[PDB]
Formats: C-alpha cells, sequence, structure tokens
RNA sequence: CGAUGUCGGCUCAUCACAUCCUGGGGCUGAAGUAGGUCCCAAGGGUAUGGCUGUUCGCCAUUUAAAGUGGUACGCGAGCUGGGUUUAGAACGUCGUGAGACAGUUCGGUCCCUAUCUGCCGUGGGCGCUGGAGAACUGAGGGGGGCUGCUCCUAGUACGAGAGGACCGGAGUGGACGCAUCACUGGUGUUCGGGUUGUCAUGCCAAUGGCACUGCCCGGUAGCUAAAUGCGGAAGAGAUAAGUGCUGAAAGCAUCUAAGCACGAAACUUGCCCCGAGAUGAGUUCUCCCUGACCCUUUAAGGGUCCUGAAGGAACGUUGAAGACGACGACGUUGAUAGGCCGGGUGUGUAAGCGCAGCGAUGCGUUGAGCUAACCGGUACUAAUGAACCGUGAGGCUUAACCU
RNA sequence: AAUUCCUUGUCGGGUAAGUUCCGACCUGCACGAAUGGCGUAAUGAUGGCCAGGCUGUCUCCACCCGAGACUCAGUGAAAU
RNA sequence: ACACAGGUGGUCAGGUAGAGAAUACCAAGGCGCUUGAGAGAACUCGGGUGAAGGAACUAGGCAAAAUGGUGCCGUAACUUC
RNA sequence: AGGACCGAACCGACUAAUGUCGAAAAAUUAGCGGAUGACUUGUGGCUGGGGGUGAAAGGCCAAUCAAACCGGGAGAUAGCU
C-alpha cells in the first residue's frame, strides 16, 4: 500500500 | 425458549408480519392457489382458514370483520359470496400445502398452498 | 419398598377444612405391570423391571414385543425397573396398583426436567450479572473470569460455565402423599414434582426417613 | 419486603413520623422483612414535641407492607403503604401507646401481644 | 484470536470430514405420472400422489 | 385435563354468588385466635375478578382506619365463610386498579341499579 | 526492553492451613454462664453500608462467624478506568530561565471475528467379533454437606446471690441449592378495550395504516421470582487429637510393646446425578436371518445370481426436545400439526337497529361481540404405495457334557 | 485554600455512620496585593457537596419486541 | 481508494394539526436502501414493561427514568436594580 | 435595543453507547452548546518553511508539523542491530 496506519499505542508500561 | 408458543416470527416485526398475511390472505383468495415459501404458507392456513369460517355466515357484522382483516372489498366479496358458500360443509382444512422444490435465487423450500375446491 | 410409574397429570390445589391450601401435583399411576424378574442366580441382583401404559401394535417392535409376550403382559410405554428390598416378591406378570403407596407418609418423584436448552452463566448457575451501565463493554451476562492465570494456565475441571439446562433426571425427595385415590388411579403429592405436564414420574417411597 | 433505605411510616404515636430501615435483623445477608419481623431503623422525621427525636437509632417491627401477607390458603393481605412500630433498642416493648391502621394475625405473638391490643383492627 | 502456528493439510481434511453431503436417499416414482420426485413433493410436471395439482 | 377438572369441581363449592368488578362486597372469613371460631367480616370494593374454577380469586379493597388495605380471597377457600354484595357498582372495566390512586370523593364507584 | 498491561473495584474463582464460625478434645488462676490457652480438624460457611480512587483504615449496624495467606500480592484477547503513568491548565515550591516536584489541583481514545491447549455443552465415525431393539449392573466421576433463634428438659445441675447449664428432643427461621407454575405476581409488540393526530377505504357509520406496540388500560398460554414445595441428614465403617481396659518389658507403675475398646462437620459410605470408549468396551431379556454356483496361493479369499429379515435411516406432521445435530411423539390400521366444533380464559355490553336527547351522548337488544399459545373432541387439510441401508446362521484353540 | 506536608488538624453542621462538603479557628511545611489581593449579582455542556422527585443504577434480575449470533443456498476476507 | 451511514453552495417549497422551515400523517413526486430463506439457544446490539424497595449502584445518579405546552394565579434570599 | 432569551435551518462538539480488520484513517444514535453575531457561508484573492498564520494548543499550513512537501548534496554518518 501507500497509507500504513499508526499502531495504536502501547499500554503506558509506565 | 419458546415452549409452547405459536406463531411464526418470519425475521419480522409485527406490523410487517401482519400486512404481509393481509397481503397473502388476499392474493390467495384472489387467485385461488399461489407459490410462497412453504412456513409462510403453513402460517398463512392460520390465517385465511378463519376467514373462511367468518364468511360462512354473512352478516353486516361479519362483512365488516373480514374487511377490517383484509382491507380488501373485492376479498371481501368473493368470501361470502363464493367461498363460504363453497366452504358451507367443509368442517375446516380449506387450504392444502403441495411442497414443491426450492426456490433458485436463495434455495428456500417451496410450496404451493391452494382452496380444496379448485379442481375445475 | 419398590416404586410406581406414573404421569404428570398437572398441578392443582386441595382446600382442607381447617382452612389450608396444598399444592399438591397430580401422578396418574395405572396399573404397573411385571415383564420381568430379576434375580441373583441369573442377573446378579433383585430388581422387578415393570411397564404401563399402552403402546401401539405399529410402534412396538418385535424384540419389544417378544419381550412383552414372554412377560404375558401387554405392550406399555416403555419399561422401568425397580430394585427390590429383600422383603418383597413379585411374579411376572402381575399388577401394582397406586394402592402400594396407601400407607406411605412420604415419597420421592424423579422426572426429567423441563429443557431449557442452551443456558447462560446467569440462568443456569445463578451467576451475578456485571454493570448495566458505567462503562460496561459487551459484558453484562457474560460469565466473567473463567481461570487465574500463568500459575494454573488453564480452566478447571469443572468449571460452571454455559450450555444445556434441564431436560436431565431429577429426583425430588420427601414430599408428603396427599391422597391415594385408587379408583381414579391417582397420587396427590404436595408441591412440585420434576417435568412438565404428561412426563413420566417414578414414584417411589422416600428414601430418607 | 422491607430492606434497608426503605422508608416507612410510622404506626404508633412514639412522635416519629418516617424512619429507614438501615438493618434487616436476623441472620447474615438477609434481604427483606415481612410484617411481623424486628428491623434497626433511624428517624427520618419526627414531630416536634414527641417521645423519640429525629436522627435516633432504635428497632421497630414491621405491622403492614405494600408486598403483603400470604395466608394458608393462599389469600393476600396487601397494604397501601409500609408501616412499622417503633420499640426500644433493648427489650422491644414498643414505644408508643397507640397504634393506628390496621394489622395482621401474623403479629399475633408474645412479644407483640401489646401491638395486637393497641391495634383498631385484626 | 489468532494461530500460532499454520494447521496442516491433516488438521484441514480432518475438518472437513464431516462436510461431505449427503445425496437423497431414493426417489420417489409418481403413482400415475411416473415420474421421479422427491417424497412429498409435486413432480416437475405437477403431479403429486398420482393426480395433476399444479398444471404449470 | 379431564382428571384436573373432576379433582375441582368436587371441591368447587356452589354457593358463590354473582358479583362484578366495581361491587361493595362483604366477605365474611373465618379467624382463629387459637381456640375459638370467629367469623369477620371485610366489606369493600371488588376491584379485580380472576375466573379460573377453583382457583378463581377476587380483590376486594377496603379502606380501613386510616390505611388502605387490598384482600385477595380465594373464592373457593373454606376460610372464605360467605360472600354478600352489599352495593352493585357501575364501572366499566374488568380490573379497578385505578382505584388505588383515589380517595374519597375521586374513589366512588356509581350505582348499577341494571 | 524486535513490549510479560501495570492499583483498586466488578465478575468468576481455586488452593493452603499458620482455623474466624461450626465439630472433637487436654489444661485452666474451668462452680455455672462465659472465657483463656493449646491440640485435632479445611466439610460447609465466612455482612451490609457512610468516608476515601484507594489497598489499608475509621466509623455505623449486623452475624455463628465477618479467617489468614498463595494463585503474574489470581483474574483488562472477561469488564471498568476513580488512582497511577503522555500531551492542556493552574496553585504552592524550586529554578535567571526553559522547566521540575513520591506536592497538589481540574481534564484526558482501554483494540482483537479463538488456530491450539483448556473448559462448558452437544453431535458424527468406528470399535466393542452375526446383526438388532430394550432394560440394567456398576468401575469410575461429580454434586451436596452452612447455621441462627425459641420452647421442653428446667429454672433443673451449679451457685451465697446474681445468674444459669451439659446431654437429649421439638418447632420455626436466615443464606444456599434443586424443582415447579397450583397459588401471589411480573411479562405477555400473537387477545380485548379506551384514546390523540393524520391519511385512506366514495361519503355517514364502521374500520384499517402510521405516529416507540403512537400513547395507554387490562390480560391467555408460555417463561419466570419476589411465589411454592423439597434438600443439607440420620445411620454405618475406619480414624484424628484425646480418653481408656487389660498388660508386660521394668515383681511396681504404665492406653501399648502382644491384645481389646471408645472417639470429630475431616476420610469411606450412606443421599442425588453422570457413567461399559470401564479398548478390563460388562450383564439380562427379546427379535431376525439357517440359498445356490464359479474361480483361484482351496484363503477369517474373491466374484456372480437369487435373496433382504429383525431393525434402521430417510422423508413428512411435529414437540413443555432443541443453536445444529441429537432426543421424544405421530404418519391414514392416524389426533402429529393446522383448521373446525364445544368450552374455558381475557376483555368488556360489538355492529346494525330502535328509543330518549338540540347535540355530545345515554339506554335497550346485550355480560354483547371478539378472543393467541389453553382444555376436550373432531380426519376437513397435510402426514403416499414405495424406494434406500442393514443379510442369508456368525473365526480359531482349549476345556466341560449328549453322540 | 486549585496553595496545608504532618493531616482524615481542631471545633461546629449535615449522615446511623462524612478522608469529600459547608462554617469557623490559625499551629500560613510553603497566601498576599495588577506574574494583582479580597469580595462579587448574573453567567458556565466548569470543579466539589447536599436535598426533593424519579427511576432496572442497584438488591436481583424476569419477560417481551426487533438486528445479529445459529442452520440452509450464493458470494467470499483478515491479522497470523 | 468503494455503487462508502461522511462532506457539498444556491433556488422552489402543497394539505391537516401546529407558533413554526419543529413535529406527526399525507400531496405532487420519488423510493423499499443489490444477498436471500429459515430458526426463534447463549451472548452482543437497539428497544418495551416490571412486584416490593428506591442511589442501597458507582469514582461519580454514568446511563436511564423523570420534567416538559398554553393561559391565569403566585414566586424567596441575594442583586451590579 | 441587546456579543438579550427559548428554539429549527445552520455552525459546533459536552455526555453516553455503538463502532474500533468500522458504514467511516474521527463516524453513527440519543441527548448537548451557540443560533443578529467577536455569527455563519459561497466565490475569488493574499501571507510560505526557521517562514507563514495562530482569541496561544506548539495549534494549523493538503489524512504529514518542536520546523511541510518534492528533488538534490546522498551510497550523509551509524564505535549500533
Ligand atoms: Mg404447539
Ligand atoms: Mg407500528
Ligand atoms: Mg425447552
Ligand atoms: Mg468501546
Ligand atoms: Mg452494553
Ligand atoms: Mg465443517
Ligand atoms: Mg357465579
Ligand atoms: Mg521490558
Ligand atoms: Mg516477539
Ligand atoms: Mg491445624
Ligand atoms: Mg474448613
Ligand atoms: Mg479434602
Ligand atoms: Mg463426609
Ligand atoms: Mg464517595
Ligand atoms: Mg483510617
Ligand atoms: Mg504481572
Ligand atoms: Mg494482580
Ligand atoms: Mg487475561
Ligand atoms: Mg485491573
Ligand atoms: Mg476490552
Ligand atoms: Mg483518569
Ligand atoms: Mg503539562
Ligand atoms: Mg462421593
Ligand atoms: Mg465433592
Ligand atoms: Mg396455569
Ligand atoms: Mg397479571
Ligand atoms: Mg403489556
Ligand atoms: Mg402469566
Ligand atoms: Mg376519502
Ligand atoms: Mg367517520
Ligand atoms: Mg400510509
Ligand atoms: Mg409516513
Ligand atoms: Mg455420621
Ligand atoms: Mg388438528
Ligand atoms: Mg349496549
Ligand atoms: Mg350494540
Ligand atoms: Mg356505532
Ligand atoms: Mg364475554
Ligand atoms: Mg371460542
Ligand atoms: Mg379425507
Ligand atoms: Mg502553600
Ligand atoms: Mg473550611
Ligand atoms: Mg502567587
Ligand atoms: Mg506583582
Ligand atoms: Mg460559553
Ligand atoms: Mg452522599
Ligand atoms: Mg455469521
Ligand atoms: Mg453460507
Ligand atoms: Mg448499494
Ligand atoms: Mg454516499
Ligand atoms: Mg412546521
Ligand atoms: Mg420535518
Ligand atoms: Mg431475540
Ligand atoms: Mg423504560
Ligand atoms: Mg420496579
Ligand atoms: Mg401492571
Ligand atoms: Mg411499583
Ligand atoms: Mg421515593
Ligand atoms: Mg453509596
Ligand atoms: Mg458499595
Ligand atoms: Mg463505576
Ligand atoms: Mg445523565
Ligand atoms: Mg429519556
Ligand atoms: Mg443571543
Ligand atoms: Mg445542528
Ligand atoms: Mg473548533
Ligand atoms: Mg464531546
Ligand atoms: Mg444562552
Ligand atoms: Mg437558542
Ligand atoms: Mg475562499
Ligand atoms: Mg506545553
Ligand atoms: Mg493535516
Ligand atoms: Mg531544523
Ligand atoms: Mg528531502
Ligand atoms: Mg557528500
Ligand atoms: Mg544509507
Amino acid at each position: 500500500p501507500v497509507y500504513i496506519p499508526r499502531p495504536r499505542p502501547p499500554h503506558p508500561r509506565l | 425458549m419458546r415452549h409452547r408458543k405459536s406463531g411464526r416470527q418470519l425475521n419480522r416485526n409485527s406490523s410487517h408480519r401482519q400486512a404481509m398475511f393481509r397481503n397473502m390472505a388476499g392474493s390467495l383468495v384472489r387467485h385461488e392457489i399461489i407459490k410462497t415459501t412453504l412456513p409462510k404458507a403453513k402460517e398463512l392456513r392460520r390465517v385465511v382458514e378463519p376467514l373462511i369460517t367468518l364468511a360462512k355466515t354473512d352478516s353486516v357484522a361479519n362483512r365488516r370483520l373480514a374487511f377490517a382483516r383484509t382491507r380488501d372489498n373485492e376479498i371481501v366479496a368473493k368470501l361470502f359470496n363464493e367461498l363460504g358458500p363453497r366452504f358451507a360443509s367443509r368442517a375446516g382444512g380449506y387450504t392444502r400445502i403441495l411442497k414443491c422444490g426450492f426456490r433458485a435465487g436463495d434455495n428456500a423450500p417451496m410450496a404451493y398452498i391452494e382452496l380444496v375446491d379448485r379442481s375445475e | 419398598m419398590i416404586g410406581l410409574v406414573g404421569k404428570k397429570v398437572g398441578m392443582t390445589r386441595i382446600f382442607t377444612e381447617d382452612g389450608v391450601s396444598i399444592p399438591v401435583t397430580v401422578i396418574e399411576v395405572e396399573a404397573n405391570r411385571v415383564t420381568q424378574v430379576k434375580d441373583l442366580a441369573n442377573d446378579g441382583y433383585r430388581a422387578i423391571q415393570v411397564t404401563t401404559g399402552a403402546k401401539k401394535a405399529n410402534r412396538v417392535t418385535k424384540p419389544e414385543a417378544g419381550h412383552f409376550a414372554k412377560a404375558g403382559v401387554e405392550a406399555g410405554r416403555g419399561l422401568w425397573e425397580f430394585r427390590l428390598a429383600e422383603g418383597e416378591e413379585f411374579t411376572v406378570g402381575q399388577s401394582i396398583s397406586v394402592e402400594l403407596f396407601a400407607d406411605v407418609k412420604k415419597v420421592d418423584v424423579t422426572g426429567t426436567s423441563k429443557g431449557k436448552g442452551f443456558a447462560g452463566t446467569v440462568k443456569r448457575w445463578n451467576f451475578r450479572t456485571q454493570d448495566a451501565t458505567h462503562g460496561n463493554s459487551l459484558s453484562h451476562r457474560v460469565p466473567g473470569s473463567i481461570g487465574q492465570n500463568q500459575t494454573p494456565g488453564k480452566v478447571f475441571k469443572g468449571k460452571k460455565m454455559a450450555g444445556q439446562m434441564g431436560n436431565e433426571r431429577v429426583t425430588v425427595q420427601s414430599l408428603d402423599v396427599v391422597r391415594v385415590d385408587a379408583e381414579r388411579n391417582l397420587l396427590l403429592v404436595k408441591g412440585a414434582v420434576p417435568g412438565a405436564t404428561g412426563s413420566d414420574l417414578i414414584v417411589k417411597p422416600a428414601v430418607k426417613a | 419486603m422491607i430492606q434497608e433505605q426503605t422508608m416507612l411510616n410510622v404506626a404508633d404515636n412514639s412522635g416519629a413520623r418516617r424512619v429507614m430501615c438501615i438493618k434487616v435483623l436476623g441472620g447474615s445477608h438477609r434481604r427483606y422483612a415481612g410484617v411481623g419481623d424486628i428491623i434497626k431503623i433511624t428517624i427520618k422525621e419526627a414531630i416536634p414535641r414527641g417521645k423519640v427525636k429525629k436522627g435516633d437509632v432504635l428497632k421497630a417491627v414491621v405491622v403492614r407492607t405494600k408486598k403483603g401477607v400470604r395466608r394458608p390458603d393462599g389469600s393476600v393481605i396487601r397494604f397501601d403503604g409500609n408501616a412499622c412500630v417503633l420499640l426500644n433498642n433493648n427489650s422491644e416493648q414498643p414505644i408508643g401507646t397507640r397504634i393506628f391502621g390496621p394489622v395482621t394475625r401474623e403479629l399475633r405473638s408474645e412479644k407483640f401481644m401489646k401491638i395486637i391490643s393497641l391495634a383498631p383492627e385484626v | 484470536a489468532v494461530q500460532q502456528n499454520k494447521p496442516t493439510r491433516s488438521k484441514r481434511g480432518m475438518r472437513r470430514s464431516h462436510d461431505a453431503l449427503t445425496a437423497v436417499t431414493s426417489l420417489s416414482v409418481d403413482k400415475t405420472s411416473g415420474e421421479k420426485h422427491l417424497r412429498h413433493h409435486i413432480t416437475a410436471d405437477g403431479y403429486y400422489r398420482g393426480r395433476k395439482v399444479i398444471a404449470k | 385435563s379431564n382428571i384436573i377438572k373432576q379433582l375441582e369441581q368436587e371441591q368447587m363449592k356452589q354457593d358463590v354468588p354473582s358479583f362484578r368488578p366495581g361491587d361493595t362486597v362483604e366477605v365474611k372469613v373465618w379467624v382463629v385466635e387459637g381456640s375459638k371460631k370467629r367469623l369477620q367480616a371485610f366489606e369493600g370494593v371488588v376491584i379485580a375478578i380472576r375466573n379460573r374454577g377453583l382457583h378463581s380469586a377476587f380483590t376486594v379493597r377496603k379502606i380501613s382506619n386510616g390505611e388502605g388495605v387490598e384482600r385477595v380471597f380465594q373464592t373457593h377457600s373454606p376460610v372464605v365463610d360467605s360472600i354478600s354484595v352489599k352495593r352493585r357498582g357501575a364501572v366499566r372495566k374488568a380490573k379497578l386498579y385505578y382505584l388505588r390512586e383515589r380517595t374519597g370523593k375521586a374513589a366512588r364507584i356509581k350505582e348499577r341499579l341494571n
């Protein structure tokens, strides 16, 4: 493709 | 969980079901034989045979009941003028279902439903 | 002692003169006809096989018909079996009526409970429903957690999940015999018994005193 | 079927007007109080010179429920509201000297004989 | 949600071991017309149990 | 079921008078204070009737000292000694549950005199 | 570190025992009641609220009790997201400042259609050695197991009194479970009625559509709880801690070494359910099939013809059975379903007509009409003759009996 | 106190019970006067707290109506 | 990117009820949304109703329920009037 | 009269649910705010990358923003995988 969506943010292991 | 319950829902709501069976009752009275699906025919028995039982007795209140239930004056006349007198001696069972293969477009079980006088 | 095979003939009440109303299940218990007597010498245990009711001589098969003709009884709507209790003896072709329960005070009734089909965990196991609101996402009647974590790493056997409910053998114990009416072939027992109207019941004297 | 947070009217003249069930007494996890049942109450509304004060925590016996009592013959006696008679917190022994509205035979016991005598009906 | 290993031809065919169609066990011959038909279904010419019922 | 009908007929009482919802009715029922068997009257409007043969019942709504009371009597129950119609009411519903949210002048039924 | 989701809550748990209650016991500074302490015991049970994001804790009111822990201080491909963990903003504080704060404050996207294991259910195949229809046995497995109060014993034992038993009975509850729908109710868009707006059926009248079932009022069947019946046991066995009897070693003593007893909700049973794939595939009863040829390495062989049984399957009408399978009932020699007939039930005095009224409307006909799933009947309709599968006497060895 | 760590300060009110709220005190860790102080009617999809009504939010779920889910026919993916 | 529940300026705009271009039902006119057929499990979605209770839920009344029109009467503290 | 009030169009986007390989790379449904103004909208124009514009969020500048995109230096460099 030409558009790759940003992956969903990870769980904030903070 | 459906125990001792009658009435096919037929994947419709109540108003659509009622209108569809009103139309189908009119069509069966008009043509004396119609090809529909088998569940629809089985469910249409319980709509058309009470109408013929009503038409057996010809009063104004019965004409008006038949009209409230069919909404067609031609149908209300064919009942009470032809079908009532024709089935005056039948003790129920004025229709007959004959299974006829399957529908092409969706493989639905098909059935003819007719009035048991149509031998002409 | 042995029991009888009846049919659940619906429910009703008996009004008593002292004012009480007793909810009774009505069980028609026709004559149970002994089709076979089992003994230690041949079968290894002592029991009687009984039949009751009537079948059609087109739905009774040749093996069933021969098994009934050996007994000399007419075909019933099935066969049941009752273990003998060391003190009683029955002969093949003997009729046992509801008069067996004339002196019995309490009975156990075995039926096949009404079938609920595939039931969820709320209905089948009295699982508590989760929140209806307050953010809940598609998880209102769902079972919740079914295990722990890596340490078991599995679901335990006998986990209460959704599945077939009812349609199984249930026994209700210690029901008061309200009335034995021998001419009408009737047993009135206090309370509800398992199953729907018209289902086979097995009524025997209460096993707990 | 009285549970916690259920508001009851007061069927005696102890001074309370509205009370709230804060505990259904007798048994762990017990959910409801029928007629002959003792509950813990707080007084949410009282009359100025009554025998009890607003905010008092004490006991009460249910005497009328909207749910009603069922009789051994299957009959039911329902009321248009839930009422209770206030009792002293240590000995039950109703606090008031009058009792308004009817009661039921379910209250005919040894401890509520005062109530069954003071009641104007049943 | 998704497999960790791809299943095999063996597992695939074992799952499809229940997908096989069942042919109609037998066809009925009409009393009058002698035509083949399903039990309790009219024939292609409109007979059922030996009588012309549709006349299509 | 014929069996259950036969068991219920032999228990149904025959003295049951005719009454309708809206009728004011006095029901005399048996009360027991231990040894003595007393007869107690409950007079009020019939707000509901359930006709089920032996399982027939009727709800009578009285207004006792303050509180309003309803009593569902089982018609064929032996505790109900007598049922008498003191007044015939002219409602046109089968159930008079709207009488629950009515009091005094708004809760009165016109007489039938049919 | 080419990601192992992090508090608390919810849901659902499961195990341990260092036991909170209930059970058993020893000692007591144990009179009784009630305790303290220790031993045995894990079968079951083991609050609801106010506050706080809370865990915790404080408090209120219960309870027999409100156990302690493990399980990624269980559980986010089960939920939440108040807290903690982004980006906005502000306060205090620190810094010249950008900014910072186990300081606070307001706000702030929680994905996954399950392949495998597992688990809950439910089928198909084959096997079980001729086939088939039933009924079982029971290895084995699971469920269940909680407890209050009142009364009698008896106000007795005990005690100066106050108070107040054990043991053993009876009743009635709470929580939990199973079943059920007779009752009390909920629901009941498939029954009846009222009514608003509008459109239509030519119009009046009467109806129908739509407006969330337009809004409502009732309500049959079914389903159901809050309704109602029932349950936990008793008993037995073997024991734990403990108590012993007899009894030496060790002339005594000693519960133990020989021997013999008692002893708990734990264990094994007893109660309920599943259960012969229990491949160790079991038992009993019944039913069915006893025809010929050819060929080859004459093999528990293959082939042809004739024969197709018991039974099953399929198909149809269906079910208080059911996701589908399955399971149950029927298929004309029939009540399986629909219709119909009668009733019941529900609603509630239809329409038309007549009368009164100026009219709205009322009255009579009239408890009328209509009435789902209910009950009892009834072959009117639909369940067709058939066809299909399944065979034709069932291996070898040995033993035991009549030849 | 949008500021207070200790701290859920103390006292009062509200509740049966109030780490929140409101009032007051002042021992202000670490307020403060245009990086404004204090008050303030009206206003606010603003923050907190309380009450009446109302209720399936809950005790504690039940039933029903539809759309899926399930079966049949047709077409026919995806992450991995 | 699609025969895609999105976006896209202007003009015309009938009847009954209504204040109305809201809303309901209609006209003219145009459509039934390019898979159907069954069944009537869990569970999910979108709704309806609910005994007794009534915020006990929860972080929090979130969601839901409720209120709702016109005319008239009447309306407190506080206020920058 | 009014950056007046209630409320459609219109402009928004506070809450919840759904959806989250969506009908949709930001929606739908039910509610919600403004709705004569510091309003909204059409057409055309102008401002440009350390630049613009910003009722200020480091917001926006073609689904891209703590320095757009395209091409080139360019096979930057990479003690790292
Ligand atoms: Mg049926
Ligand atoms: Mg409609
Ligand atoms: Mg079922
Ligand atoms: Mg979501
Ligand atoms: Mg939801
Ligand atoms: Mg398959
Ligand atoms: Mg009568
Ligand atoms: Mg890491
Ligand atoms: Mg990896
Ligand atoms: Mg221990
Ligand atoms: Mg234990
Ligand atoms: Mg154990
Ligand atoms: Mg045990
Ligand atoms: Mg709070
Ligand atoms: Mg604390
Ligand atoms: Mg972890
Ligand atoms: Mg954890
Ligand atoms: Mg997980
Ligand atoms: Mg969590
Ligand atoms: Mg999730
Ligand atoms: Mg947050
Ligand atoms: Mg910031
Ligand atoms: Mg066991
Ligand atoms: Mg067990
Ligand atoms: Mg019934
Ligand atoms: Mg009802
Ligand atoms: Mg309803
Ligand atoms: Mg019902
Ligand atoms: Mg017209
Ligand atoms: Mg008209
Ligand atoms: Mg229309
Ligand atoms: Mg329309
Ligand atoms: Mg025992
Ligand atoms: Mg029939
Ligand atoms: Mg009339
Ligand atoms: Mg009339
Ligand atoms: Mg008329
Ligand atoms: Mg009638
Ligand atoms: Mg009828
Ligand atoms: Mg015929
Ligand atoms: Mg400070
Ligand atoms: Mg303060
Ligand atoms: Mg400052
Ligand atoms: Mg300054
Ligand atoms: Mg504003
Ligand atoms: Mg509060
Ligand atoms: Mg699908
Ligand atoms: Mg398909
Ligand atoms: Mg399309
Ligand atoms: Mg489009
Ligand atoms: Mg308008
Ligand atoms: Mg409009
Ligand atoms: Mg559904
Ligand atoms: Mg609602
Ligand atoms: Mg309710
Ligand atoms: Mg109701
Ligand atoms: Mg209510
Ligand atoms: Mg209230
Ligand atoms: Mg709370
Ligand atoms: Mg709570
Ligand atoms: Mg919450
Ligand atoms: Mg809200
Ligand atoms: Mg609403
Ligand atoms: Mg304005
Ligand atoms: Mg708008
Ligand atoms: Mg904006
Ligand atoms: Mg928003
Ligand atoms: Mg405004
Ligand atoms: Mg506005
Ligand atoms: Mg422009
Ligand atoms: Mg910033
Ligand atoms: Mg952009
Ligand atoms: Mg740069
Ligand atoms: Mg470049
Ligand atoms: Mg270079
Ligand atoms: Mg390079």
